[PDB]
DNA sequence: CTTTGTCATTTTGCAGGTACTCTTATTCAATAT
RNA sequence: CUAAGAGUAC
DNA sequence: ATATTGTGCAAAATGACAAAG
């Protein structure tokens, strides 16, 4: 997580295997394979915290 | 063939492999070492010193009792006996290692030793020299000192002699190899260590700051010594430009520079001519010779033996002896520990004063820019301590130590006049305890990794770390792979991480050496003609060869040309130990001859110059892989023809960094030994236009290791690939023994249909590969079909899955022993009761029987009990509501994995070496591959499963053949694995046809043939395929590459890292989230994760995170002192801070703990970090 | 009692909690438990 | 550094990535499982009553 | 382990021709090749079925059996 | 099970062995049929009991497999035997004293639900051996036409 | 400064002692060298 | 006579981020109650 | 539980 | 019989020391 990019606001959509599965363009920013590779998940917990994750 | 001397072809050298591998096999350095410790180092090691002494002086006071005892204890013989195991009931029987591993003993066999206790007296009158005399008491009585582990299939092994049906009796695998030890039942390989070599002088520049130019070492030492390291250094003083250079030495145990004609003089060469006839061999250099003059300017003011000696005792950092001894002393310092590794007796002062003029002679050829400094990395100059020089000196100390005890308990018990008894006086547990310590704890003492657990997850896995090297980490670069790691070291095995280079993979064909005596070779030289170094006058011989045995000069030679043909001959005829390697630099006029330990070297063929054809040819000829042929198959009546009979008859030969120097190699016989249209599609080579070969490669794929050894067409492949490879193969999943039924590892997987490579290589017929494969042959299509196997995802077949494609058993095994708290507060294995218990566990108990065991064939799910254990505590305590007098245990049993499942396979239940049952339960699962799983092609190509196709919706061709596994174009042209793809190529064909494919390295197959068979066969030769889609049944309009292509199913799954936590357990200490999925734990919100967030410019979800997702404490303070020194009594709502003496001047704030706990310690420290709610300055 | 097998004779043994682990036939250390009798199901898939 | 530069969290995931072209690019695909344990607090409201009943 | 009762990628059934195919390749002296085309394996995924096949339960046959009746 | 595979193991190759299915429009998924578990409307009962009482390894086939559920007139159940020597496929071998007892039920499913019960092996699907409708462009070094080499079917179709 | 940071309080005279929250319990090694200076002290006391 | 700048030493603090698994070990021995 | 070490993933 | 005690930068800081007034 070299930049401010390499963190960024997503949308939930759930599914029913055991994977994070996200759009192919913007595995550039992440800078993310499907080789193996681990990515990390936090869920806000107030309203105030969840709109500025939303809008910024 | 006909004809029995005709020369061999390329495809003959296998042959001599095959015989190799027979004689030798894949661990036999490992074998080796062990087996020249326990013949021959331990009897060394408990005769050196050894011989307590105690010298009880008469101490009369009255001459009624003038006389003086000497009372010594000396060892004798050391037996070591087969391992056997004691008992509770003490009944002692054979232990075979499937016990060991199953009732977690040690691998062990007793050591005895001959202890004579002698005993002289002497009349003591004062000025008469005592005369000591025996009292006839030589009592003599082997006594028990501890125990030495055994490594398997060693001489000293049940397993040595063991055929193929008395090893599946013995429940163990003829597979196995050995080479490692059973330390409380769990297998511990050592790790070969590498180090720089001893007695080999080095010279290095220096940087410019420093005063001192240049510096030539020795780490001196002797191997039947001691065994200490003194460092010396001759450096040279003043930069170039300078004017005053002069030399000077530092000796051990003084603290100054002396300069080194003072010690030529004490050594007692007192004319300056000497000095420099004994540094400097040419007249006519005077170069040297005008370096040379300050030294002596220097040391002008001393022309005497003596007054050198006393000037170096002055000096002398001891300061303890008195003015006229000193020159004993420096005389002693210059016996005993200056250059300890040529001789610690007397009388050899000119021997030392050569070496030291060496040295310097070394040093100032280095400074006038003769020659460059030496290279740090050359691997001639390392040396791999293995199992036995690490046991060596390991049970060195330990013995020392034990004997150390013996010599105090003596004094002791003579000084108290109490009785002596050898059992009360040796101490096994010493060394029994010390070595078991060393071996289960890689710290190798009382460095570190350098025992390990043997892994076993794959049988190449264990291959290769039984040939595993380490390095320790100077301004040298070791990471990189130097050119003489050739053929001894694997090209591309290593690590990725912190230990790139310097964790490094033996080469098939190298062995280490494991040390000879050098006394025969020094006879053989003296007879030969090798002039003694004590009457060596250099200007009488100025054009002399200087010999060197073990970095020790020893001489000088006037005809080195003859004694180095009858040193080869000796050598290739058995005279002379094989490992022995012999040098001559012809340019520096010198003749090395290595005989110690460590020593990597390899095999290569001899060639000479055979007058009948006129040309070079190779010793070996067709007859000789005719004997070889007709042994091997044999051994599938005739005499015996082993890879020892090759050696003996001076076909092959062994060669090491140092001495494959001075030979040119042939790469291969049939191109390069005969004297001097070609196919467009094989590679480019060239014929070196040099006929003067001295040996040849038996094949050039024999430099690869153990895990590269698997990789098709290697040379086809971009050379990081291949790392990958080597890397990831030994993740990869397959059988790892055959006996893995009878074996309770703690992890096991397994593959339900290994199948072995449509591809393969020459050398993975010696690896077992084919016998123990660790993947399958998937028919793979390389296509952009859906977009789900982009960035490295792959697309695998369900309807394949189904079937049975990459399925896998996986045994876990949970160990749970009964320990005695007390006398008698012994643990009880049995199902615990909610009446009279604490602490049960949340899950359920209704699994366990009477016994406190789980019955093989019960499904068992995360959480629930398999193995029930309570332990006694005191009764009579009330609290927590439901705890009385009848709560007199605590449970102490062992739930299931929390994620994990399956069916308990099987349980064990025996007793462990202090007599305490203990069980084992291993459970066993299924793991079928699903989306995450990870793959990896034999060339680099790993990859995750994206998402799975039932057969319906996969791409089929026109005969319904559908892919296995679908991968990605875009992993091909950037990484550059052609291999790749001629490997899938060639699988086809092989598939088609019936044959193997030939996928070694080096051979001349190329893809224009493969395709020509390809297109015999009816297909397209460069195997494109027309395909249909899955969903409309419409022609593609791209074909697509498809064929089959060996696959590995790699140890990561998905399903062993997926981990959420909503909230659970907390840190005692610090009150925030544990570590770790295995406990529930929270993930770290790094400090640049906190950047990130700023950078964003979130700071209520930074807040958020740090304060409610983590740890939030609310605190008091008071207004007049900021600390958190507030008494606060919140049901009664009183606060007050003692001290200030205020009761409404109270805050409270919301801090994390964490920040609570280091106001506290600061506190602690004597620091008071005063917190304030208002401002006492403007901005 | 509950019911094991010798390691190596492979011969039954009925043992309580009070006995001593061992094979009466030949004296082996080792024991396994018997197999369950409670019939176990599995899913041929 | 080590516990209030950066610390660990509650509410926090941690899996394998995988590509998925079929979602949007601000999209995330959550495991049911995941999606499972995660949580957020929603204070009930007269708008959220029926549903959070419901999920109740 | 122990051959395989279907092919993995098109599903023939091969588990009936493992005794067959090393009595061909012993009794008769067939190579592979002439072996799985006489017993009906054309298309190459079967071939790599039954070809490439390591027969490991016979190890496993070699140890003693540790429930014996 | 006193054999050297895993219960798993051998369940698994048990689902993969052909069954006769001739009627099995006869017989009702066990979905959809009234009983608890199984009943012999929905699905056919074998039992396979095999014991090691040769000095040299038994092998284990689906010929042993024994109906013991009543298929009431139906021409389902029977494993499906192939080779000439009458032999099933190999489902599992015995050292001597080793045996192995069990007993399968057997329902109808599809493919989709998991390939053992797919019938169709692999199917040939072709059309337009000459690629008159170019739906393909075929790759190609000097000559495409020469490079490919013509399907059998080009003989059924004009030039 | 007058108030905070006298020189004087540069020298230790009375040690404060964190409470068993800072030191949590097998002791925590903070808790042995307070033992320590706890012995070292008593034993200057008692032999002055 | 004391600066004065100047080199040659001494300190001396640091050394990517997450994550997973397993193994061992918790002072040895002698003395006195 | 704690600590140390080793191996490993990106 | 068991508890108790005998590593390589590289900047900063510092010290030694020949020249200068
Ligand atoms: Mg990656
Ligand atoms: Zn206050
Ligand atoms: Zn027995
Ligand atoms: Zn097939
Ligand atoms: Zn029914």
């Amino acid at each position: 997580s070299l930049h401010k990019m390499s963190m960024m606001a997503h949308r939930v959509k759930v599914i029913p295997y055991s994977t994070f599965r996200l759009n192919l363009s913007v595995t550039s920013p992440y800078n993310a394979d499907f080789d193996g590779d681990e990515m990390n998940l936090h869920v806000p917990q107030s309203e105030e915290t969840r709109a500025e994750l939303s809008q910024l | 063939f006909e004809d029995e001397s005709a020369p061999i072809t390329a495809e003959d050298s296998w042959a001599v492999i095959s015989a190799f591998f027979r004689e030798k096999g894949l661990v036999s350095q490992q074998l080796d070492s062990f087996n020249q410790f326990v013949d021959y180092t331990l009897q060394d090691i408990i005769c050196e010193d050894s011989t307590l002494i105690l010298e009880q002086l008469a101490q009369h006071t009255t001459e009624s009792d003038n006389i003086s005892r000497k009372y010594e204890i000396s060892f004798g013989k050391i037996y070591v006996t087969k391992p056997m195991v004691n008992e509770s009931d003490g009944v002692t029987h054979a232990l075979y290692p499937q016990e060991a591993r199953l009732r977690n003993l040690t691998y062990s066999s007793g050591l005895f030793v001959d202890v004579k206790k002698r005993t002289y007296e002497a009349i003591d009158v004062p000025g008469r020299e005592l005369k000591y005399e025996l009292i006839a008491e030589e009592s003599e009585g082997k006594v028990f000192i501890g125990r030495l582990p055994i490594m398997l299939r060693s001489k000293n092994c049940y397993l040595s002699e063991a055929t193929e049906s008395d090893l599946y009796k013995l429940k163990e695998c003829p597979f196995d190899m050995g080479g490692y030890f059973i330390i409380n039942g769990s297998e511990k390989v050592l790790i070969a260590q590498e180090r720089s070599a001893g007695n080999i002088v080095q010279v290095f520049k220096k940087a410019a700051p420093s005063p001192i130019s240049h510096v030539a070492e020795i780490r001196s030492a002797l191997e039947k010594g001691s065994r200490f390291i003194s460092t010396l250094q001759v450096k040279l003083y003043g930069r170039e430009g300078s004017s005053a250079r002069t030399i000077k030495a530092t000796l051990p145990y003084i603290k100054q520079d002396i300069p080194i004609v003072i010690i030529f003089r004490a050594l007692g060469i007192i004319p300056d001519g000497e000095i420099l006839e004994h540094i400097c061999y040419d007249v006519n250099d005077w170069q040297m010779l005008e370096m040379l003059k300050p030294c002596v300017e220097d040391g002008f003011v001393i022309q005497d033996r003596e007054t050198a000696l006393d000037f170096i005792g002055r000096r002398g950092t001891a300061l303890g002896i008195k003015k006229e001894k000193r020159i004993q002393y420096a005389k002693d310092i210059l016996q005993k520990e200056f250059l300890p590794h040529i001789t610690q007796l007397e009388g050899f002062e000119s021997r030392k004063a050569f070496f030291l003029g060496y040295m310097i002679n070394r040093l100032l050829l280095c400074a006038l820019d003769r020659k460059d400094q030496d290279d740090r990395d050359h691997f001639g100059k390392k040396r791999l301590d293995l199992a036995g020089p690490l046991l060596a000196q390991l049970f060195k100390t330990l013995f020392k130590k034990l004997t150390k005890d013996i010599f105090r308990y003596m004094q002791r018990t003579v000084e108290e006049a109490h009785d002596f008894n050898m059992k009360l006086a040796i101490n096994a547990k010493t060394i029994t305890s010390g070595l078991k310590y060393a071996l289960a704890t890689g710290n190798w003492g009382e460095r570190a990794g350098v025992s390990q657990v043997l892994n076993r997850y794959t049988y190449s896995s264990t291959l290769s770390h039984l040939r595993r090297t380490n390095t320790p980490i100077k301004l040298a670069k070791p990471r990189q792979l130097h050119n003489t790691h050739w053929g001894l070291v694997c090209p591309a095995e290593t690590p990725e991480g912190q230990a790139c280079g310097l964790v490094k993979n033996l080469s098939l064909m190298s062995c280490i050496s494991v040390g000879t005596d050098p006394m025969p070779i020094i006879t053989f030289l003296s007879e030969w003609g090798m002039e003694p170094l004590e009457d060596y006058v250099p200007h009488q011989s100025p054009d002399a060869t200087r010999v060197f045995v073990n970095g020790v000069w020893h001489g000088v030679h006037r005809n080195p040309a003859r004694l180095m043909e009858t040193l080869r001959t000796l050598r290739r005829k058995g005279d002379i130990n094989p490992e022995v390697s012999m040098i001559r630099d012809i340019r520096e006029k010198e003749l090395k001859i290595f005989t110690d330990a460590g020593r990597v070297y390899r095999p290569l063929f001899i060639v000479e110059d055979d007058e009948s054809l006129g040309h070079k040819e190779l010793k070996v000829r067709k007859g000789h892989i005719a004997k070889l042929m007709a042994t091997e198959y044999q051994d599938i009546d005739v005499e015996e023809y082993t890879w020892s009979s090759l050696l003996n008859e001076g076909l092959v030969e062994y060669i090491d960094a140092e001495e494959e120097e001075s030979i040119l190699i042939a790469m291969q016989p049939e191109d390069l030994e005969p004297a001097e249209d070609v196919d467009p599609a094989k590679r480019i080579r060239v014929s070196h236009h040099a006929t003067t070969f001295t040996h040849c490669e038996i094949h050039p794929s024999m430099i690869l290791g153990v895990a590269a050894s698997i990789i098709p067409f290697p040379d086809h492949n971009q050379s990081p690939r291949n790392t990958y490879q080597s890397a990831m193969g030994k993740q990869a999943m397959g059988v790892f023994l055959t006996n893995y039924n009878v074996r309770m590892d703690t992890m096991a997987n397994i593959l339900y249909y290994p199948q072995k490579p449509l591809g393969t290589t020459r050398a993975m017929e010696y690896l077992k590969f084919r016998e123990l494969p660790a993947g399958q042959n998937a028919i793979v299509a390389i296509a952009c079909y859906s977009g789900y196997n982009q960035e490295d995802s792959m697309i695998m077949n369900q309807s394949s899955i189904d079937r049975g494609l990459f399925r896998s058993l996986f045994f876990r095994s949970y160990m749970d022993q009964e320990k005695k708290y007390g006398m008698s507060i012994t643990e009880t294995f049995e199902k615990p009761q909610r009446t009279n218990t604490l602490r049960m566990k949340h899950g359920t108990y209704d699994k366990l029987d009477d016994d406190g065991l789980i019955a093989p064939g019960v499904r068992v799910s995360g959480e629930d009990v398999i193995i029930g254990k309570t332990t006694p505590i005191s009764p009579d305590e009330e609290e927590l509501g439901q705890r009385t007098a009848y709560h007199s245990k605590r449970d102490a049993s062992t739930p299931l994995r929390s994620t994990e499942n399956g069916i308990v396979d099987q349980v064990l239940v025996t007793t462990n070496q202090d007599g305490l049952k203990f069980v084992k339960v291993r459970v066993r699962t299924t793991k079928i591959p699903q989306i995450g799983d990870k793959f990896a092609s034999r060339h680099g190509q790993k990859g995750t499963i994206g998402i799975t196709y039932r057969r319906e919706d996969m791409p089929f061709t026109a005969e319904g053949i559908v892919p296995d596994l679908i991968i990605n174009p875009h992993a091909i042209p950037s990484r550059m694995t052609v291999a790749h793809l001629i490997e899938c190529l060639l699988s086809k064909v092989a598939a088609l046809s019936g044959n193997e494919g030939d996928a070694s390295p080096f051979t001349d197959i190329t893809v224009e043939g493969i395709s020509k068979l390809l297109r015999e066969h009816g297909y397209q030769s460069r195997g494109f395929e027309v395909m249909y889609n899955g969903h409309t049944g419409k022609k593609l309009m791209a074909q697509i590459f498809f064929g089959p292509t060996y696959y590995q199913r790699l140890r990561h799954m998905v399903d062993d890292k997926i981990h959420a936590r909503a909230r659970g357990p907390m840190q005692v200490l610090t009150r925030q989230p544990v570590e770790g999925r295995s406990r529930d734990g929270g993930l770290r919100f790094g400090e640049m994760e906190r950047d990130c967030m700023i950078a964003h410019g979130a700071a209520s979800f930074l807040k958020e995170r740090l304060m409610e997702a983590s740890d939030a404490f609310r605190v008091h303070i008071c207004g007049i002192c900021g600390l958190m020194t507030v008494i606060a009594k919140l049901n009664h709502n009183q606060f007050e801070c003692k001290g200030c003496d205020n009761k409404i001047d109270i805050y409270q704030i919301h801090i994390p703990y964490a920040a609570k706990l280091l106001f506290q310690e600061l506190m602690a420290m004597n620091i008071t970090p005063r917190l304030y709610t208002d401002r006492s300055r403007d901005f | 009692t509950l019911k094991y097998i010798c390691a190596e004779c492979s011969s039954k043994l009925s043992l309580s909690r009070t006995d001593a682990v061992r094979c009466k036939d030949c004296g082996h250390r080792i024991l396994l438990k018997a197999r369950t009798k409670r019939l176990v199901q599995f899913e041929a898939r | 550094r080590g516990n209030l530069m950066g610390k660990r969290v509650d509410f926090s995931a941690r899996t394998v990535i995988s590509g998925d072209p079929n979602l949007e690019l601000d999209q995330v695909g959550v495991p049911k499982s995941i999606a499972k344990t995660l949580t957020y607090p929603e204070v009930v409201t007269p708008y959220n009553i029926d549903r959070l009943t419901q999920l109740v | 382990m122990i051959v395989p009762v279907r092919c993995f990628s098109c599903g023939k059934v091969v588990g009936d021709k493992w005794e067959s195919y090393l009595n061909l390749l012993q009794e008769d002296e067939l190579d592979e090749g002439t072996a799985l085309s006489r017993l009906g394996l054309k298309r190459y995924c079967c071939r790599r079925m039954i070809l490439t096949h390591v027969d490991l339960i016979e190890k496993f046959l070699r140890y003693n059996p540790l429930e014996k009746r | 099970n006193t054999t050297v595979l895993a219960d798993e193991f051998i369940a698994h190759r048990l689902g993969l062995i052909p069954l006769q299915s001739m009627d099995i429009e006869q017989l009702e998924y066990s979905r959809d049929c009234f009983c608890e578990d199984h009943c012999d409307k929905c699905s056919v009962v074998l039992t396979l009991q095999a014991f090691g009482e040769s000095e040299s390894t038994t092998n284990v086939y689906s010929k042993d497999l024994v109906i013991v559920s009543n298929l009431m007139g139906r021409n389902i159940g029977h494993p499906i035997i192939q080779d000439k020597e009458g032999n099933g496929v190999l489902i599992c071998k015995l050292r001597k004293g080793q045996e192995l007892k069990l007993t399968c039920v057997a329902k109808k499913g599809i493919a989709k639900e998991h390939a053992k019960w797919g019938p169709a092996a692999a199917i040939e699907f072709e059309y337009d051996p000459w690629n008159k409708l170019k739906h393909t462009d075929y790759w190609y070094e000097q000559d495409s036409a020469k490079e490919w080499p013509q399907s059998k079917n080009c003989e059924y179709e004009d030039p | 400064n007058e108030v905070f940071s006298r020189p004087e309080w540069m020298i230790l005279t009375c040690l404060p002692v964190p409470p068993p929250p800072v030191r949590p319990s097998g002791e925590d090694d903070l808790t042995f060298k307070l033992a320590d200076i706890l012995k070292a002290n008593i034993s200057l006391e008692t032999l002055e």
